[PDB]
């Protein structure tokens, strides 16, 4: 339950979803966002595996 | 080697995409505008604002346009927040002077037009109106003022050029008048012919961010792995009839983990269960490839 | 004045669906056992043809009223209130309730024979109309908040039995949220036994029920049982 | 808009840099060789297009761009020619002065 | 590949690579 709940994390981002920021934001931004998205559910599923 | 082994996951890929968005409400003062019995002039310019549920396809159906330029996508009905729209008639001489950065008589002494708005200025053949060549009162802008504007300075507040050899008032000798016919005498029926002219900025963002284009709504498909956009919220799933119970203000729900389960249909208002589309893993059962290649 | 032992006030922080859950949260809401101003003061003639006390709006207010008379008839929320800035004026009638943002300078009222007049309006920018068409005994709660530009008002009216607040809980549900934009610092009671109280950041636990509603909640920093229900996500321990 | 990730005229419709762009973009201001007193109509801008600009494609096409419901040959009330000339001159402000 | 098709494996090299930038949906063969 944990890791699912970590999807609604914002990790610092503007938002937790995906195709929230990939309409509001251009390519650049969205790509900064998406990065820090992805280190935080990366950070999760270490956390979750460890 | 033989064994079984873990490879990548499958999923089932939805077959359409759905957007639904609720009943349009109705539109912006756009027709009332341009289908007028008489047209407005510099001063009294209209505000749309708010059920304004913007439309600009009611206008390239509506009349046809000659000589209209849109400064952001001309095409794109996207937001503004506002609309500050803007009307006048104007001769066939000086409507490619209604733009930024642009002088000559006009703007200078009328409607000065700032660099960096959204500058959608629309124009057509007004001689329909103005088919009498005597002179027309509904749309006087201002032919000649005194000093040049700033941009967007008062269209209410209007006067007569001041010129003269000695100082003029307004009205007097060697004064120009802007209810002289002008424009508005037809005379030829082309070039100098009055020409409908309505402008909107669409340049004020704010707090607020309410009016916007009309945000289109495809059927709805149930029992099918599917895309689906309910009022700004995305997805992916199987939508089906719901036997939840949802307050009159409650738009979706959620599960124990914060995802999304469920939708309320903008237009019927029925409760539909989000259902993911079917996945797992997938593995590959083989006697090793030193021994045969058929898998399971 | 200074009343106390008030415990309600919880609003749906938002118009998701819940089934049998504890949802923690974190938002502004009326904290439990607050103080609370019981305005005696300006009650029946109270100040009213002498005077008119102003009260501060801090990032939102609970105001409820039991006084079936219908006295009570509306609130102005801004910030000068006398036409130099903008402000949003609410006013309620038997079948019209009415919001107005612009500028005004002044409102009707600074026995009871005639209400409705006004003064004065100009440059009127927002108008919104009859969200819940109408508004023996009722006690009726709502909450007014203003964040990012968007004024949020809450509302529940509840039948009483002739006591002043009837026990038991009740969340009150959305009524309406409009895209104002504008400044709120100050607001005003217009009159034709109120209670007026004020929002604070808060962590509550809320119980959510099969239906979706909300049947009782937590306030998370009143008392350490309620911290220790908090850790736990739970009404047992 | 001449950088990787931006949106306007000439990004969708004229130039277009691909995300994942190495390069450098030097820009100049012409003013005073590009911009004639009476407008220098030399230089044309798309603005009416179907579809939007690929990275580095060159689509040089004036076939007329019909945003009605009715096509038409030639130009009309919704059939426009999908270019724009810009008349530069030396007294436009800095923001509508040319730049190479 | 100059040694039916004996279904041997190979591998192509790069060539030339030319900046058109047009759409190229389409295509012919031209023959003699
Ligand atoms: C607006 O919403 C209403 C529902 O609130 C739609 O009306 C329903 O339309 C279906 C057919 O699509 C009928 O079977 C229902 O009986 C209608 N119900 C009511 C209450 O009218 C309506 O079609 C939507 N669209 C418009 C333009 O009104
Ligand atoms: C490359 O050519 C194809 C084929 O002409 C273009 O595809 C067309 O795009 C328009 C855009 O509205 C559609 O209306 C047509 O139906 C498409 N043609 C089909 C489906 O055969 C494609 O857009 C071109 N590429 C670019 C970048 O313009
Ligand atoms: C929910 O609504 C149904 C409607 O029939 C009712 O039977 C049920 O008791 C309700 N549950 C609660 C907890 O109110």
């Amino acid at each position: 339950n944990t890791l699912v709940k970590q999807l609604s994390s914002k990790f610092g981002a503007i938002s937790s979803v995906l195709n929230d920021i990939l309409s509001r934001l251009d390519p650049p931004e969205a790509e900064v966002q998406i990065d820090r998205l992805i280190t935080g559910r990366l950070q999760s599923l270490q956390t979750y595996v460890t | 080697e033989k064994g079984i082994y873990q490879t990548s996951n499958f999923r089932v890929q939805p077959t359409e995409s759905i957007v639904r968005f609720p009943n349009v409400t109705n539109l912006c003062p756009f027709h009332e505008v341009f289908n007028a019995t008489r047209f407005a002039s510099v001063y009294a310019w209209n505000r749309t604002r708010i059920n304004c549920v913007a439309d600009y396809s009611v206008l390239y159906n509506f009349a046809p346009f000659f000589a209209f330029k849109c400064y952001g996508v001309s095409p794109t009905k996207l937001c503004f927040t506002n609309v500050y729209a803007d009307s006048f008639v104007i001769k066939g001489n000086e409507v490619s002077q209604i733009a930024p950065g642009q002088t000559g008589n006009i703007a200078d002494y009328n409607y000065k037009l700032p660099d960096d708005f959204t500058g959608c200025v629309i124009a057509w053949n007004s001689n329909k109106l103005d088919s009498k060549h005597s002179g027309n009162y509904d749309y006087w802008y201002r032919s000649f003022r005194k000093s040049k504007l700033k941009p967007f300075e008062r269209d209410i507040s209007t006067e007569i050029y001041q010129a003269g050899n000695k100082p003029c008032k307004g009205k007097g000798p060697n004064c120009y008048f802007p209810l002289q016919s002008y424009g508005f005498r037809p005379t030829y029926g082309v070039g100098h012919q009055p020409y409908r002219v309505v402008v909107l900025s669409f340049e004020l963002l704010h707090a607020p961010a309410t009016v916007c284009g009309p945000k289109k709504s495809t059927n709805l498909v149930k029992n099918k792995c599917v895309n689906f956009n309910f009022n700004g919220l995305t997805g992916t799933g199987v939508l089906t009839k719901s036997n939840k119970k949802f307050l009159p203000f409650q738009q979706f729900g959620r599960d124990i983990v914060d995802t999304t389960d469920a939708v309320r249909d903008p237009q019927t208002l029925e409760i539909l269960d989000i259902t993911p589309c079917s996945f797992g893993g997938v593995s590959v059962i083989t006697p090793g490839t030193n021994t045969s290649n058929q898998v399971a | 004045q200074s009343y106390t032992n008030f415990t309600r006030g919880v609003y749906y922080p938002d118009k998701v669906f819940r089934s049998s859950v504890l949802h923690l949260t974190q938002d502004l809401f009326l904290p439990f056992f607050s103080n609370v101003t019981w305005f005696a003061i300006s009650g029946t003639n109270g100040t009213k043809r002498f005077d008119n006390p102003v009260l501060p709006f801090n990032d939102g207010v609970y105001f409820a009223s039991t006084e079936k008379s219908n006295i009570i008839r509306g609130w102005i929320f801004g910030t000068t209130l006398d036409s130099k800035t903008q402000s949003l004026l609410i006013v309620n009638n038997a079948t019209n309730v009415f919001i107005k943002v612009c500028e005004f300078q002044f409102c009707n009222d600074p026995m009871e024979s005639e209400s409705g007049v006004y003064s004065s309006a100009n440059n009127c920018t927002f108008e919104y109309v009859s969200q819940p068409f109408l508004m023996f005994k009722n006690l009726r709660e709502f909450v007014f908040k203003n964040i990012d530009g968007y004024f949020k008002i809450y509302s529940k009216h509840t039948p009483i039995i002739g006591r002043d607040f009837p026990q038991g809980f009740s969340a009150l549900e959305p009524l309406v949220d409009l895209p104002i934009g504008i400044n709120i610092t100050r607001f005003q009671t217009l009159l034709a036994d109120y209670y007026v109280g004020y929002l604070q950041p808060r962590t509550f636990l809320l119980k959510y029920n099969e239906n979706g509603t909300i049947t009782d909640a937590v306030d998370c920093a009143l008392d350490p049982l309620s911290e220790t229900k908090c850790t736990l996500k739970s009404f047992t321990v």
